[PDB]
């Protein structure tokens, strides 16, 4: 439920790292960053950090996927103008 | 008066421990007090993937309980469009009536799901089914205030003017 991170799988030469962060974490451009014991920090890369309306937990989580779909993934919107009759 | 522990999964979307007790106990469509399997909980909830699991593992898409609210009834109800069309998919009957005769057009056109109703008409649901008091589909829209339901009701060849058993029509 925090920012954690556990090795779902490997082999000799590679680790396959599952990282969560919190459903109230800052959203924004983030660096990911890897410390080991005796060595500098190195960068591991950048990733950004949006809101949630998938996850039951986070503020603006949406009951429908339909909903979700249309108020969120949806680019092809329409504003409706004119007069209350027409 | 605590839920059986496939609910209290189904609720929550936990497909790793819904496996664990399908796995220890094989029956998915386990009741409750009130008589609803977990199948009802997830299309309460528009939980997908437990519903998949539980569709998959043997459980009745056309579930009835005593009140006749079928898993399709809720999912009408609630708005939840994909739980909707997996129910359809997997074999969910379209003019079956709860205990005050209710399809699941009645519940979805009582709140206002265009999409719902649509998905419903085109998979042959009754336009013209009556519940106890004669209503109608578009009686419930236009007792709800929704403009677009009854919109595309009056599309789908509605009767604008069907009666109730008080005589009263949509207007
Ligand atoms: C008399 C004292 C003892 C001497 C013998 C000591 C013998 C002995 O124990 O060797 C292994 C040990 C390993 O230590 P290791 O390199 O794993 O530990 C890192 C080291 O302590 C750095 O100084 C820390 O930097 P900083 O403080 O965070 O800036 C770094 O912090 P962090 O990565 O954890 O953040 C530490 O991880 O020490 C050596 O480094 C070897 C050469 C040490 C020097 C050899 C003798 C000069």
């Amino acid at each position: 439920k925090w920012w954690s991170a556990v090795v779902e799988e490997r082999d000799a030469q590679s680790w396959t790292i599952s990282v969560t962060t919190p459903a109230d974490a800052v959203i924004g451009h983030y660096s990911l960053l890897l410390q080991v014991s005796g060595r500098k920090q190195l960068l591991l890369g950048q990733f950004t950090l949006l809101f949630n309306p998938w996850n039951r937990e986070d503020a603006v989580f949406l009951k429908n996927e339909a909903q979700r779909m249309e108020y969120l993934l949806n680019q092809n919107g329409l504003i409706y103008l004119g007069t209350a009759d027409c | 008066v605590r839920l059986p522990a496939l609910h209290i999964a189904a609720r929550n979307d936990d497909t790793r421990t819904a496996a664990v007790l399908l796995q220890n106990d094989p029956n998915p469509d386990v009741l409750s007090k009130t008589g609803f399997t977990p199948l009802h909980i997830a299309a309460h909830y528009e939980n997908l993937n437990v519903a998949q699991l539980l569709l998959n593992r043997g459980a009745s898409v056309n579930f009835t309980p005593q009140n006749g609210i079928t898993p399709l009834h809720i999912a009408s109800r609630r708005g939840n469009v994909i739980m909707v069309r997996l129910l359809l998919d997997r074999g969910a009957q379209i003019e079956t009536k709860t205990k005050d005769e209710l399809t699941p057009l009645h519940c979805a056109a009582r709140n206002g799901h265009v999409r719902i109703s649509e998905i419903l008409l085109d998979h042959g649901a009754p336009i013209q089914a009556k519940t106890k008091n004669g209503l109608s589909p578009i009686h419930m829209a236009a007792q709800g205030d929704h403009l677009d339901c009854v919109r595309l009701l009056l599309q789908y060849d509605a009767e604008i003017d069907d009666i109730t058993l008080d005589h009263l029509t949509p207007l």
